[PDB]
């Protein structure tokens, strides 16, 4: 039930690092076990992988700097609830 | 004479509007030092910006400044702010082409609301400048901050274009702001100019407003667009929630629409289908 | 409003 999302607007979709938001009650504890569980199942298929930042507080999940074609293992991971691609935001 | 956009909010100049509220502003880095701003903005230490396009850019303070600044003065400006009382704390989201990302906001939002936990003050209320494409998680983490009683007002977006094909603009629980002119009809911008339609709460100056600039400390220019529209709302917002300060983010909505000017837009100016679906109400401080 | 002014325009 875990999906994956990316900007429509082809020309400001930034890709290479996404973010990973875990279900709603997930606690801070169990986003950084789940960031680390990814590092090493990317690893374990030759990827690098960078913990950016690890979200608590409004959202929990955390930003994550890898190749997307670890995007179908990352969707398989416990507790998460969707995944999406980084996006540009302008000054209007 | 006083500036249009601050005589079209007044009903048909408070001194120290809207003191009892923070208002935080997530945009380009801004000149504190201005006498427009000075002493009434606090610059946090958050930054989270991309890399400038180009490799030859020159990152000048005068024009990496000039966006934040503006609308910090639009807000609570000395001279030609909104609510003059109001406390402001600046977080750098937008590098000096006026250009972030979903992840460096996300990470802003979530300072935001840990600042608040660590001391609290009054109401706070947040105003993003800004727009992308639609986001889900852009729009989850505001609804989040929202439901927390934090109030958020953003821009409506300066497509010419649909304001729920765009965030945080297409998010139900953020008050979003499309901007008319002196006539009081829709703003043109080049070849596009406000979005509109069922996502926009209300309509706000944004034409030729006169605020801070940062080419020098006691400048002034006029700027146009959505994000001057939405710092109107947040300025707006300051003075109602300082004057009842126990109003819920329901109450606060249903305010700013009581207060409106109300069809005062020519509607031809929209798309035919979003015509009905546009709300014709233009902001207004209470008498 | 239109301009730009070395101090406040009102």
């Amino acid at each position: 039930t875990a999906t994956f999302h990316r900007c429509a607007k082809d020309p400001w979709r930034l890709p290479g690092t996404y973010v990973v938001v875990l279900k709603e009650e997930t606690h801070l504890s169990q986003s950084e076990r789940t960031a680390r569980r990814l590092q090493a199942q990317a690893a374990r298929r030759g990827y690098l992988t960078k913990i950016l930042h690890v979200f608590h507080g409004l959202l929990p999940g955390f930003l994550v700097k890898m190749s997307g074609d670890l995007l179908e293992l990352a969707l398989k991971l416990p507790h998460v609830d969707y995944i999406e691609e980084d996006s540009s935001v302008f000054a209007q | 004479s006083i500036p249009w956009n601050l005589e079209r909010i007044t009903p048909p100049q408070p001194p120290d509007g809207g003191s009892l509220v923070e208002v935080y502003l997530l945009d380009t880095s801004i000149q504190s030092d201005h006498r427009e701003i000075e002493g009434r903005v606090m610059v946090t230490d958050f930054e989270n910006v991309p890399e400038e396009d180009g490799t030859r850019f020159h990152r000048q303070a005068s024009k990496c400044d000039s966006h934040g600044t503006h609308l910090a003065g639009v807000v609570s400006g000395r001279d030609a702010g909104v609510a003059k009382g109001a406390s402001m704390r600046s977080l750098r989201v937008l590098n000096c082409q006026g250009k972030g990302t979903v992840s460096g906001t996300l990470i802003g939002l979530e300072f935001i609301r840990k600042s608040q936990l660590v001391q609290p003050v009054g109401p706070l209320v947040v105003l993003l400048p800004l727009a992308g494409g639609y986001s889900r998680v852009l729009n989850a983490a505001c609804q989040r901050l929202a439901r927390a009683g934090v109030v958020l007002v953003t821009a409506a977006g300066n497509f010419r274009d649909d304001a729920c094909l765009y965030s945080p603009a297409s998010a139900p629980e953020v008050i979003t702001v499309g901007a008319t002119n002196a006539q009081d009809q829709p703003v043109t911008l080049g070849t596009l100019g406000t979005n509109f339609g069922r996502c926009v709460d209300l309509f706000a100056p944004g034409e030729d407003i006169i605020g801070a600039s940062s080419d020098c400390s006691t400048c002034f220019v006029s700027q146009s667009g959505t994000s001057q529209a939405a710092a109107h709302v947040a300025g707006i917002a300051a003075m109602m929630l300082s004057a009842e300060p126990e109003l819920t983010l329901a109450e606060l909505r249903q305010r700013l629409i009581h207060f409106s000017a109300k069809d005062v837009i020519n509607e031809a100016w929209f798309p035919e289908d979003q015509r009905v679906l546009t709300p014709n109400l233009v902001a207004a401080l209470p008498p | 409003c239109k301009g730009w002014w070395d101090h406040y325009p009102c």
